[PDB]
């Protein structure tokens, strides 16, 4: 249970390398028990650890005119809305009510749709520049059924409801009850982060239990990895270990050793040590 | 046993050359019902060459056809080193033949003789619904899926160049699963490597291959070296007729090696193979056999076929003498007789140029309307 | 100066609006062509089968609602586009 | 105030009912656009061939049954969708 | 209840018989839609060119033979489909 034993197991499992064992123990302590730790090859000469708190997806802003903080090259929204849509967008006519309603309040709004065409981008950017309503647009992350699954996950965590055309829900009739909330949102060129959502907890436990039980029936370890990553993203944290070596051969050797140490530490936590 | 079939996309120079040759053939056939066409195409970096012997009473300019055809694949940019409009096409075709009046006289079209000597083969198995070997069929479907997605615009950074390899294992002569799936495709530089394989496997690999045939032992390979940005005619020499084995069956059936693209229906090197597949598909759809092949032989300057042989691999429900008897008295194997009953003299060879000449229901030679009659006769 | 013949009427349409039921600003294809205008001059009247002329119901200076179509022709006068149409294209009188 | 010309009437169609002979809710293509509405303003009357005017048979406040088509024109008045259509395009009067 | 306007009448089509000229019960597309019905109400009358009214020949309660086409419009009244049609589409009257 203690971090000393985990560090010792990781050290022994990596050909007596104390640095990787200590790094793995620290990462496991930071992330916790319900989380994902993965290893990717780095670019520097020494290993580094990067941990992500909350959830984030690899989707960025559509247009460079949304950034209100050019110093960091990223846009920050304070207490915004979240609008979830699965249909392609090419005309603004379906969002006049929601945009006018949220402009009547003042605090910002965020749009998560699978794709928005330039016709709506024009009105959105001109409205943001003229200082009437502050909005941002990000593409829906992923593809296929996984995309809708993670859209539902975002809806559950942010305390809102998804808007799907196939379930007979239209965006014209949407109102503030169908929009979620979040403490802060940070969007850069490649990632979008939702910070401290206001969803109900029991829904969170229900969703994580559903995905956890769905893990069992999966036959490919790739699907198991994806669903475990989804569980960690919805609840918990995700950490990545970037191993560093001068040459590609040493890179592969160190990566294999670190993966072996990770597996050994996981098994020791699960069952115990002798 | 472990067998692998490989298919290529329409953006490859050889497939580009094949498409050009068949596009000209359809245009010539549309203008001239009874033209003679024997053409070949060569494509390189910025230079396109066409040649052969085409004897027809009509005239067609090849420039507008080539630009229209190349634009169809999607070569409308100079980023890959080949653009439709910026390129140049030259003609090296002899539009006239000395023998246009000496041999104009004909005795009887129904007794026309074969212009070539050789033996042709057919093949058909009930492993797939399309009556075709599975590994080649699914390899064609994968690259077909990639083009449809690329044309749909949902995946705009994909490039025409793509290659797929599918591996199938057989236990007691039956399919039991999928071993390894490889899809090699060219992409734009904006998207990183990690996001690249995720899109292709979940939208091309996933909704095409059967789910019940995929197990935990299946291995998915995407971009083995890691960077397939370089492609197009710049990276490889282009010429016509080099992968006939890929187009016909993928190696599961013995083939005569005769080139298909750029040839008129008059030559038996193309049409007679179509009839053999038509006969083989018909004789197997009736349930008379699990697999069957038709061996038809022709001699240059000889009208009547020398020999017709049928082989079944011992799966026949009736003696082979009955099988040979039925095909002779129910199928017209005449070199001109099969032309009339398969009505190939129509501008339909453009779509056949890519994605395999066989394995599509809409093709005239892939119909199974005669299967019911043979079942009654042999029953 | 242009004088229409018979029952035709020359109008000029209003500029397209920017704000739409609030602060939302529409640009490009979002803002459609205006479907209203003001009448500048009115025709003499419609020719009846009898031969008499029936004066047009629309008067100078009014505001009309019209439907664009093959009957409405766009003419540029004094570097300003004006619309020439019959009275049948006019649907209603505003205020 | 909007008043039509000749024999045109402006109507406002009723809302699309979801419940159908019970608590079942119809969505999508199951429920189509309504075909009943009430008149807001009535035209002066149709123009006869000789030149006389004939008063219309519809009074303000009646509920009418019409058929939507090419001749029916939709215009936005006071941020409310109303239909401008001829008197001959209505079928019957409810009650 | 509704009443038609001008030259329109409202009819209800009778049920199609199954046993035709004997015990042969017809099912499927063989039992074509009935082309005969009974009038429920009669319109005011067609407006002539001079403006007069010509009373309709059909009287309420009679049985009429008509042809189904584009001019016939169906309306859901009291959860019972009826037909809205002009007198020009009425072919004959039974008895």
């Amino acid at each position: 249970s203690d971090s000393k034993a985990i560090a010792q197991v990781g050290t022994i499992s990596a050909n007596s390398d104390e640095t990787v064992g200590k790094l793995i123990a620290e990462a496991m302590d930071k992330v916790g028990k319900e989380g994902v730790i993965t290893v990717e090859d780095g670019t520097g000469l020494q290993d580094e650890l990067d941990v992500v708190e909350g959830m984030q997806f690899d989707r960025g802003y559509l247009s460079p005119y949304f950034i209100n903080k050019p110093e960091t090259g990223a846009v920050e929204l304070e207490s915004p809305f979240i609008l979830l849509a699965d249909k392609k967008i090419s005309n603004i006519r379906e969002m006049l009510p929601v945009l006018e309603a949220v402009a009547k309040a003042g605090k910002p709004l965020l749009i998560i749709a699978e794709d928005v065409e330039g016709e709506a981008l024009a009105t959105l950017v001109v409205n943001t520049m003229r200082g009437i309503v502050k909005v941002a647009a990000v593409k829906a992350p992923g593809f296929g059924d996984r995309r809708k699954a993670m859209l539902q996950d975002i809806a559950t965590l942010t305390g809102g409801t998804v808007i799907s055309e196939e379930i007979g829900m239209e965006l014209e009739k949407a109102t503030l009850e169908d929009l979620g909330q979040a403490k802060r949102v940070v969007i850069n060129k490649d990632t979008t982060t939702i910070i401290d959502g206001v969803g109900e907890e029991a829904a969170i436990q229900g969703r994580v239990a559903q995905i956890r039980q769905q893990i069992e029936e999966a036959t490919s370890d790739y699907d198991r990895e994806k669903l475990q990553e989804r569980v960690a993203k919805l609840a918990g944290g995700v950490a990545v270990i970037k191993v560093g070596a001068a040459t590609e051969v040493e890179m592969k050797e160190k990566k294999a050793r670190v993966e072996d140490a990770l597996h050994a530490t996981r098994a020791a936590v699960e069952e115990g040590v002798v | 046993h472990l067998f692998t079939s490989e298919s290529v996309s329409e953006g490859h120079p050889d497939k580009i050359a094949d498409q050009i040759s068949d596009a000209v053939l359809d245009a010539i056939l549309e203008q001239d019902p009874k033209a003679r066409v024997a053409c070949e195409t060569y494509v390189k970096t910025g230079m396109v060459l066409v040649g052969g012997e085409i004897t027809t009473s009509a005239w067609v300019d090849i420039e507008e056809i080539t630009r229209n055809t190349v634009r169809e694949i999607g070569y409308v940019h100079s980023d890959m080193g080949f653009d439709a409009n910026s390129c140049a096409v030259l003609s090296a075709i002899g539009k006239q033949s000395p023998d246009i009046n000496q041999g104009v006289d004909r005795a009887d079209p129904l007794e026309q003789g074969a212009g070539d000597q050789g033996l042709m083969f057919g093949y058909a198995t009930n492993e797939t619904d399309v009556l075709m070997p599975a590994p080649i069929t699914y390899a064609h479907r994968l690259v077909q899926r990639q083009a449809e997605v690329r044309k749909n615009g949902t995946l705009p950074w994909l490039r025409p160049d793509a290659k797929s390899q599918v591996t199938f294992q057989y236990d007691d002569g039956k399919i039991v699963g999928i071993d390894a799936v490889v899809l090699s495709t060219q992409h734009s530089e904006e998207i990183d490597q990690k996001s690249l394989q995720e899109a292709v496997m979940e939208e091309i690999i996933k909704p095409i291959l059967p789910a019940e045939w995929l197990t935990s032992a299946t291995k998915f390979f995407i971009n083995p070296t890691g960077r397939f940005v370089i492609g197009g005619p710049m990276g490889d020499c282009g010429l016509t007729g080099r992968k006939i084995i890929v187009d016909t069956y993928g190696g599961m059936a013995r083939h005569g090696g005769g080139a298909f693209s750029g040839k008129d229906p008059s030559k038996v090197d193309r049409s007679a193979a179509y009839a053999a597949r038509y006969v083989a598909k018909n004789i197997v759809a009736a349930g008379l056999a699990d697999r069957c092949e038709i061996q038809v032989s022709y001699a240059i300057g000889v009208a009547e076929p020398t020999s017709i042989m049928v082989e079944t691999f011992g799966t026949e429900k009736v003696p082979s003498e009955q099988l040979t008897l039925l095909v002779r008295e129910f199928f017209d194997l005449r070199p001109y007789g099969l032309i009339q009953m398969l009505d190939l003299l129509h501008p339909i060879y453009k779509e056949t140029a890519a994605y395999g000449h066989f394995g599509r229901e809409h093709f005239p030679w892939e119909k199974t309307d005669k299967a019911q009659l043979l079942r009654d006769a042999a029953g | 100066n242009i004088r229409p013949l018979h029952d035709r009427v020359i109008v000029k349409r209003k500029e397209v609006e920017t704000k739409s039921a609030g602060g939302i600003v529409l640009t490009g294809s979002a803002a459609a062509k205006s479907t209203r205008g003001e009448v500048l001059a009115v025709g003499n009247g419609r020719i009846l089968e009898n031969g008499e002329v029936k004066p047009l119901d629309v008067k100078v200076g009014d505001i009309v609602i019209f439907n664009d179509g093959y009957g409405v022709k766009s003419e540029k006068i004094d570097n300003e586009e004006v619309l020439i149409m019959s009275e049948s294209d006019i649907l209603a009188i505003v205020e």
